[PDB]
Protein backbone atom coordinates (compact mmCIF):
# COMPACT_ATOMS: atom_id res chain seq x y z
CA UNK A 1 0.00 0.00 0.00
CA UNK A 2 2.47 2.62 1.20
CA UNK A 3 5.17 1.58 -1.28
CA UNK A 4 8.68 0.21 -0.84
CA UNK A 5 12.06 0.69 -2.47
CA UNK A 6 12.99 -2.17 -4.79
CA UNK A 7 15.61 -3.23 -7.33
CA UNK A 8 15.28 -3.47 -11.09
CA UNK A 9 15.88 -6.91 -12.61
CA UNK A 10 15.81 -8.50 -16.06
CA UNK A 11 12.89 -10.43 -17.49
CA UNK A 12 13.45 -14.14 -16.69
CA UNK A 13 11.60 -15.83 -19.57
CA UNK A 14 10.44 -14.94 -23.06
CA UNK A 15 6.80 -15.81 -22.33
CA UNK A 16 6.56 -13.16 -19.60
CA UNK A 17 8.62 -10.80 -21.76
CA UNK A 18 5.88 -11.06 -24.40
CA UNK A 19 3.18 -10.84 -21.70
CA UNK A 20 4.07 -7.15 -21.25
CA UNK A 21 3.73 -7.57 -17.48
CA UNK A 22 6.36 -7.04 -14.80
CA UNK A 23 7.56 -10.33 -13.30
CA UNK A 24 7.75 -10.30 -9.49
CA UNK A 25 8.46 -12.76 -6.70
CA UNK A 26 5.53 -14.24 -4.81
CA UNK A 27 7.05 -13.19 -1.47
CA UNK A 28 6.71 -9.54 -2.55
CA UNK A 29 3.48 -9.36 -4.59
CA UNK A 30 0.99 -11.59 -6.41
CA UNK A 31 -0.05 -12.04 -10.02
CA UNK A 32 -2.68 -9.60 -11.26
CA UNK A 33 -1.93 -6.89 -8.71
CA UNK A 34 -1.36 -3.48 -10.26
CA UNK A 35 1.60 -1.34 -9.18
CA UNK A 36 2.90 2.18 -9.68
CA UNK A 37 6.66 2.39 -10.29
CA UNK A 38 8.33 5.68 -9.38
CA UNK A 39 11.73 6.56 -10.86
CA UNK A 40 11.54 10.29 -10.04
CA UNK A 41 9.00 12.85 -8.78
CA UNK A 42 7.52 13.31 -12.29
CA UNK A 43 7.92 9.70 -13.52
CA UNK A 44 5.31 7.19 -12.31
CA UNK A 45 4.30 4.21 -14.44
CA UNK A 46 1.51 1.70 -13.81
CA UNK A 47 2.20 -2.01 -14.33
CA UNK A 48 0.30 -5.24 -13.73
CA UNK A 49 2.16 -7.97 -11.88
CA UNK A 50 2.70 -11.62 -12.75
CA UNK A 51 4.58 -14.04 -10.49
CA UNK A 52 7.56 -16.21 -11.41
CA UNK A 53 9.72 -17.92 -8.75
CA UNK A 54 13.03 -17.19 -10.48
CA UNK A 55 12.81 -13.48 -9.60
CA UNK A 56 15.18 -12.84 -6.70
CA UNK A 57 13.48 -11.24 -3.65
CA UNK A 58 13.69 -7.47 -3.52
CA UNK A 59 13.75 -7.04 -7.30
CA UNK A 60 11.26 -6.56 -10.13
CA UNK A 61 11.91 -7.96 -13.60
CA UNK A 62 10.89 -5.99 -16.69
CA UNK A 63 10.88 -6.86 -20.38
CA UNK A 64 13.02 -5.01 -22.91
CA UNK A 65 10.03 -3.03 -24.28
CA UNK A 66 9.20 -1.96 -20.72
CA UNK A 67 12.79 -0.87 -20.08
CA UNK A 68 12.80 1.09 -23.35
CA UNK A 69 9.45 2.78 -22.66
CA UNK A 70 10.14 3.63 -19.00
CA UNK A 71 13.93 3.90 -19.37
CA UNK A 72 14.60 1.26 -16.72
CA UNK A 73 18.00 -0.38 -16.29
CA UNK A 74 19.28 -3.51 -14.58
CA UNK A 75 20.27 -2.77 -11.00
CA UNK A 76 18.47 0.58 -10.92
CA UNK A 77 16.56 1.63 -7.80
CA UNK A 78 12.80 2.15 -8.04
CA UNK A 79 9.81 2.69 -5.78
CA UNK A 80 7.02 0.12 -6.12
CA UNK A 81 3.58 0.68 -4.58
CA UNK A 82 0.56 -1.56 -5.09
CA UNK A 83 -2.09 0.15 -7.21
CA UNK A 84 -5.83 -0.28 -7.71
CA UNK A 85 -7.58 0.82 -10.90
CA UNK A 86 -10.78 2.85 -10.53
CA UNK A 87 -12.96 0.54 -12.60
CA UNK A 88 -15.82 3.04 -12.45
CA UNK A 89 -13.81 5.34 -14.75
CA UNK A 90 -10.47 3.68 -15.63
CA UNK A 91 -11.96 0.64 -17.37
CA UNK A 92 -10.98 0.29 -21.02
CA UNK A 93 -13.93 0.39 -23.40
CA UNK A 94 -12.04 1.44 -26.52
CA UNK A 95 -8.37 1.60 -27.45
CA UNK A 96 -6.43 2.40 -30.62
CA UNK A 97 -3.12 0.81 -31.66
CA UNK A 98 -0.54 1.85 -34.23
CA UNK A 99 0.83 -1.56 -35.33
CA UNK A 100 4.31 -1.69 -36.98
CA UNK A 101 6.87 -4.44 -37.65
CA UNK A 102 9.03 -5.20 -34.62
CA UNK A 103 11.59 -7.01 -36.80
CA UNK A 104 12.33 -5.06 -39.97
CA UNK B 1 89.65 -5.28 -20.96
CA UNK B 2 92.03 -4.17 -18.22
CA UNK B 3 89.06 -2.61 -16.42
CA UNK B 4 87.49 -5.92 -15.39
CA UNK B 5 90.54 -7.65 -13.92
CA UNK B 6 92.16 -4.51 -12.50
CA UNK B 7 89.02 -3.26 -10.78
CA UNK B 8 88.21 -6.72 -9.43
CA UNK B 9 91.69 -7.18 -7.97
CA UNK B 10 91.97 -3.69 -6.48
CA UNK B 11 88.44 -3.82 -5.06
CA UNK B 12 89.15 -7.22 -3.49
CA UNK B 13 92.34 -5.86 -1.93
CA UNK B 14 90.55 -2.76 -0.61
CA UNK B 15 87.67 -4.82 0.79
CA UNK B 16 90.11 -7.18 2.51
CA UNK B 17 91.93 -4.19 3.99
CA UNK B 18 88.63 -2.78 5.25
CA UNK B 19 87.73 -6.16 6.75
CA UNK B 20 91.08 -6.30 8.56
CA UNK B 21 90.62 -2.71 9.75
CA UNK B 22 87.19 -3.46 11.21
CA UNK B 23 88.57 -6.66 12.76
CA UNK B 24 91.32 -4.68 14.52
CA UNK B 25 88.93 -1.86 15.47
CA UNK B 26 87.52 -3.95 18.32
CA UNK B 27 90.99 -4.46 19.78
CA UNK B 28 91.85 -0.79 19.30
CA UNK B 29 88.68 0.31 21.10
CA UNK B 30 89.18 -2.19 23.92
CA UNK B 31 92.82 -1.27 24.51
CA UNK B 32 92.76 2.49 23.89
CA UNK B 33 89.14 3.63 23.31
CA UNK B 34 89.89 5.25 19.97
CA UNK B 35 86.24 6.21 19.56
CA UNK B 36 84.44 6.03 16.21
CA UNK B 37 87.16 7.41 13.91
CA UNK B 38 88.23 3.90 12.93
CA UNK B 39 84.65 2.90 12.11
CA UNK B 40 84.18 6.03 9.98
CA UNK B 41 87.43 5.32 8.12
CA UNK B 42 86.31 1.72 7.52
CA UNK B 43 82.95 2.99 6.25
CA UNK B 44 84.76 5.31 3.85
CA UNK B 45 86.81 2.37 2.56
CA UNK B 46 83.66 0.28 2.14
CA UNK B 47 81.93 3.08 0.21
CA UNK B 48 85.01 3.34 -2.01
CA UNK B 49 84.88 -0.42 -2.60
CA UNK B 50 81.21 -0.14 -3.55
CA UNK B 51 82.02 2.67 -5.98
CA UNK B 52 84.80 0.64 -7.61
CA UNK B 53 82.52 -2.39 -7.90
CA UNK B 54 79.88 -0.19 -9.52
CA UNK B 55 82.49 0.99 -12.02
CA UNK B 56 83.59 -2.65 -12.36
CA UNK B 57 80.05 -3.61 -13.51
CA UNK B 58 79.83 -6.13 -10.63
CA UNK B 59 76.53 -4.80 -9.32
CA UNK B 60 76.11 -7.52 -6.69
CA UNK B 61 79.40 -6.72 -4.94
CA UNK B 62 78.72 -2.97 -4.99
CA UNK B 63 75.26 -3.51 -3.52
CA UNK B 64 76.63 -5.81 -0.82
CA UNK B 65 79.32 -3.26 0.07
CA UNK B 66 76.69 -0.52 0.25
CA UNK B 67 74.53 -2.70 2.51
CA UNK B 68 77.49 -3.39 4.80
CA UNK B 69 78.31 0.32 4.97
CA UNK B 70 74.67 1.14 5.72
CA UNK B 71 74.56 -1.39 8.56
CA UNK B 72 77.88 -0.27 10.02
CA UNK B 73 76.98 3.43 9.94
CA UNK B 74 73.52 2.73 11.36
CA UNK B 75 75.37 1.11 14.25
CA UNK B 76 77.02 4.54 14.63
CA UNK B 77 73.66 6.28 15.31
CA UNK B 78 73.79 8.09 11.94
CA UNK B 79 70.44 7.12 10.43
CA UNK B 80 70.56 9.67 7.59
CA UNK B 81 73.75 8.37 5.97
CA UNK B 82 72.61 4.81 6.71
CA UNK B 83 69.42 5.52 4.75
CA UNK B 84 71.49 7.07 1.96
CA UNK B 85 73.58 3.89 1.73
CA UNK B 86 70.41 1.78 1.88
CA UNK B 87 68.93 3.69 -1.07
CA UNK B 88 72.22 3.24 -2.93
CA UNK B 89 72.02 -0.50 -2.26
CA UNK B 90 68.40 -0.58 -3.42
CA UNK B 91 69.17 1.17 -6.70
CA UNK B 92 72.29 -0.96 -7.22
CA UNK B 93 70.68 -4.34 -6.48
CA UNK B 94 67.61 -3.29 -8.49
CA UNK B 95 68.97 -5.02 -11.60
CA UNK B 96 71.18 -7.67 -9.98
CA UNK B 97 69.06 -8.85 -7.02
CA UNK B 98 65.52 -7.41 -7.24
CA UNK B 99 64.44 -8.89 -3.89
CA UNK B 100 67.45 -7.44 -2.08
CA UNK B 101 66.72 -4.05 -3.64
CA UNK B 102 63.11 -4.42 -2.49
CA UNK B 103 64.05 -4.91 1.15
CA UNK B 104 66.70 -2.18 0.95
CA UNK B 105 64.13 0.30 -0.38
CA UNK B 106 61.68 -0.82 2.30
CA UNK B 107 64.28 -0.13 5.00
CA UNK B 108 65.02 3.27 3.46
CA UNK B 109 61.27 4.01 3.44
CA UNK B 110 61.01 3.07 7.11
CA UNK B 111 63.99 5.21 8.11
CA UNK B 112 62.79 8.22 6.12
CA UNK B 113 59.14 8.04 7.21
CA UNK B 114 60.37 7.85 10.80
CA UNK B 115 61.43 11.47 10.23
CA UNK B 116 58.20 12.44 8.45
CA UNK B 117 59.88 12.92 5.05
CA UNK B 118 56.80 11.74 3.18
CA UNK B 119 57.98 12.80 -0.29
CA UNK B 120 61.02 10.49 -0.26
CA UNK B 121 58.92 7.65 1.14
CA UNK B 122 56.37 8.17 -1.64
CA UNK B 123 59.13 8.19 -4.26
CA UNK B 124 60.52 4.93 -2.88
CA UNK B 125 57.01 3.44 -2.87
CA UNK B 126 56.57 4.46 -6.52
CA UNK B 127 59.92 2.87 -7.33
CA UNK B 128 58.86 -0.36 -5.61
CA UNK B 129 55.54 -0.39 -7.48
CA UNK B 130 57.28 0.25 -10.79
CA UNK B 131 59.75 -2.57 -10.18
CA UNK B 132 56.95 -4.93 -9.14
CA UNK B 133 54.92 -4.19 -12.27
CA UNK B 134 57.86 -4.26 -14.70
CA UNK B 135 59.45 -7.46 -13.38
CA UNK B 136 56.73 -9.41 -11.56
CA UNK B 137 53.10 -9.93 -12.50
CA UNK B 138 52.00 -9.31 -8.88
CA UNK B 139 49.55 -6.58 -9.81
CA UNK B 140 48.23 -6.33 -6.25
CA UNK B 141 51.56 -5.21 -4.77
CA UNK B 142 51.98 -2.57 -7.48
CA UNK B 143 48.45 -1.27 -6.86
CA UNK B 144 49.00 -1.17 -3.09
CA UNK B 145 52.26 0.76 -3.41
CA UNK B 146 50.73 3.13 -5.98
CA UNK B 147 47.78 3.84 -3.67
CA UNK B 148 50.10 4.44 -0.72
CA UNK B 149 52.23 6.84 -2.78
CA UNK B 150 49.13 8.66 -4.02
CA UNK B 151 47.91 9.04 -0.44
CA UNK B 152 51.33 10.31 0.63
CA UNK B 153 51.35 12.92 -2.13
CA UNK B 154 47.75 13.94 -1.42
CA UNK B 155 48.74 14.51 2.21
CA UNK B 156 51.46 16.81 0.84
CA UNK B 157 48.85 18.66 -1.28
CA UNK B 158 50.98 17.95 -4.37
CA UNK B 159 48.29 17.66 -7.04
CA UNK B 160 48.87 16.53 -10.64
CA UNK B 161 50.99 13.60 -9.32
CA UNK B 162 48.42 11.57 -7.39
CA UNK B 163 46.13 11.86 -10.42
CA UNK B 164 48.50 9.90 -12.67
CA UNK B 165 48.99 7.19 -10.04
CA UNK B 166 45.23 6.87 -9.56
CA UNK B 167 44.75 6.69 -13.34
CA UNK B 168 47.36 3.93 -13.62
CA UNK B 169 45.73 2.01 -10.77
CA UNK B 170 42.29 2.40 -12.36
CA UNK B 171 43.53 1.22 -15.75
CA UNK B 172 45.25 -1.83 -14.30
CA UNK B 173 42.15 -2.57 -12.21
CA UNK B 174 39.92 -2.36 -15.29
CA UNK B 175 42.36 -4.77 -16.92
CA UNK B 176 41.81 -6.97 -13.84
CA UNK B 177 38.06 -7.06 -14.65
CA UNK B 178 36.96 -4.67 -11.87
CA UNK B 179 35.17 -1.76 -13.55
CA UNK B 180 33.41 0.15 -10.75
CA UNK B 181 36.74 1.37 -9.36
CA UNK B 182 37.95 2.26 -12.85
CA UNK B 183 34.74 4.13 -13.67
CA UNK B 184 34.87 6.07 -10.41
CA UNK B 185 38.55 6.98 -10.73
CA UNK B 186 38.25 8.06 -14.36
CA UNK B 187 35.15 10.13 -13.60
CA UNK B 188 36.87 11.76 -10.61
CA UNK B 189 39.95 12.65 -12.67
CA UNK B 190 37.78 13.99 -15.48
CA UNK B 191 35.74 16.19 -13.14
CA UNK B 192 38.97 17.41 -11.55
CA UNK B 193 40.37 18.20 -15.01
CA UNK B 194 37.45 20.03 -16.66
CA UNK B 195 38.10 23.32 -14.86
CA UNK B 196 41.76 23.28 -15.92
CA UNK B 197 42.22 25.15 -19.23
CA UNK B 198 45.40 23.21 -20.02
CA UNK B 199 44.12 19.72 -19.18
CA UNK B 200 40.55 20.38 -20.38
CA UNK B 201 41.52 19.32 -23.91
CA UNK B 202 42.66 15.92 -22.62
CA UNK B 203 39.62 15.66 -20.31
CA UNK B 204 37.47 14.41 -23.20
CA UNK B 205 39.78 11.42 -23.62
CA UNK B 206 39.26 10.45 -19.98
CA UNK B 207 35.49 10.73 -20.40
CA UNK B 208 35.66 8.53 -23.51
CA UNK B 209 37.66 5.84 -21.71
CA UNK B 210 35.25 5.89 -18.76
CA UNK B 211 32.27 5.51 -21.11
CA UNK B 212 33.98 2.53 -22.73
CA UNK B 213 34.67 1.01 -19.30
CA UNK B 214 30.96 1.24 -18.47
CA UNK B 215 30.08 -0.44 -21.78
CA UNK B 216 30.69 -3.97 -20.47
CA UNK B 217 28.33 -3.59 -17.50
CA UNK B 218 25.22 -3.17 -19.65
CA UNK B 219 24.05 -1.30 -22.73
CA UNK B 220 21.36 0.75 -20.99
CA UNK B 221 23.73 2.27 -18.44
CA UNK B 222 26.20 2.87 -21.27
CA UNK B 223 23.61 4.95 -23.13
CA UNK B 224 22.68 6.76 -19.92
CA UNK B 225 26.32 7.57 -19.16
CA UNK B 226 26.81 8.80 -22.73
CA UNK B 227 23.87 11.16 -22.19
CA UNK B 228 25.23 12.36 -18.84
CA UNK B 229 28.70 13.03 -20.26
CA UNK B 230 27.24 14.86 -23.26
CA UNK B 231 25.06 17.06 -21.04
CA UNK B 232 27.69 17.76 -18.34
CA UNK B 233 30.61 18.41 -20.74
CA UNK B 234 28.96 19.77 -23.89
CA UNK B 235 32.30 20.32 -25.61
CA UNK B 236 32.78 16.54 -25.48
CA UNK B 237 29.96 16.26 -28.01
CA UNK B 238 32.17 17.88 -30.66
CA UNK B 239 34.77 15.11 -30.49
CA UNK B 240 34.55 12.08 -32.78
CA UNK B 241 34.37 9.88 -29.67
CA UNK B 242 30.64 10.53 -29.26
CA UNK B 243 30.01 9.64 -32.90
CA UNK B 244 32.07 6.46 -32.51
CA UNK B 245 30.17 5.36 -29.40
CA UNK B 246 26.84 6.14 -31.06
CA UNK B 247 27.75 4.08 -34.13
CA UNK B 248 28.96 1.20 -31.95
CA UNK B 249 25.75 1.26 -29.89
CA UNK B 250 23.66 1.35 -33.07
CA UNK B 251 25.60 -1.63 -34.43
CA UNK B 252 25.04 -3.58 -31.21
CA UNK B 253 21.33 -2.70 -31.10
CA UNK B 254 20.70 -4.82 -34.22
CA UNK B 255 23.40 -7.47 -33.63
CA UNK B 256 25.17 -5.82 -36.59
CA UNK B 257 28.67 -6.93 -35.65
CA UNK B 258 29.95 -6.33 -39.19
CA UNK B 259 29.27 -2.59 -38.95
CA UNK B 260 30.91 -2.62 -35.51
CA UNK B 261 34.13 -4.12 -36.87
CA UNK B 262 34.08 -1.91 -39.98
CA UNK B 263 33.86 1.20 -37.80
CA UNK B 264 36.61 -0.07 -35.49
CA UNK B 265 38.87 -0.84 -38.47
CA UNK B 266 38.26 2.58 -40.03
CA UNK B 267 39.07 4.36 -36.77
CA UNK B 268 42.20 2.22 -36.35
CA UNK B 269 43.27 3.16 -39.88
CA UNK B 270 42.75 6.83 -39.04
CA UNK B 271 44.79 6.39 -35.84
CA UNK B 272 46.51 3.26 -34.55
CA UNK B 273 44.85 1.75 -31.48
CA UNK B 274 46.29 0.90 -28.06
CA UNK B 275 46.46 -2.55 -26.48
CA UNK B 276 44.07 -1.64 -23.65
CA UNK B 277 41.42 -0.21 -25.98
CA UNK B 278 41.89 -3.11 -28.40
CA UNK B 279 41.36 -5.65 -25.61
CA UNK B 280 38.32 -3.78 -24.26
CA UNK B 281 36.72 -3.57 -27.70
CA UNK B 282 37.44 -7.24 -28.46
CA UNK B 283 35.99 -8.33 -25.11
CA UNK B 284 32.87 -6.24 -25.77
CA UNK B 285 32.57 -7.72 -29.27
CA UNK B 286 32.27 -11.24 -27.83
CA UNK B 287 28.64 -10.48 -26.93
Amino acid sequence: MAGRSMQAARCPTDELSLSNCAVVSEKDYQSGQHVIVRTSPNHKYIFTLRTHPSVVPGSVAFSLPQRKWAGLSIGQEIEVALYSFDKAKQCIGTMTIEIDFLQK
Amino acid sequence: GMDTSGKQAEAMALLAEAERKVKNSQSFFSGLFGGSSKIEEACEIYARAANMFKMAKNWSAAGNAFCQAAQLHLQLQSKHDAATCFVDAGNAFKKADPQEAINCLMRAIEIYTDMGRFTIAAKHHISIAEIYETELVDVEKAIAHYEQSADYYKGEESNSSANKCLLKVAGYAAQLEQYQKAIDIYEQVGTSAMDSPLLKYSAKDYFFKAALCHFCIDMLNAKLAVQKYEELFPAFSDSRECKLMKKLLEAHEEQNVDSYTESVKEYDSISRLDQWLTTMLLRIKKT
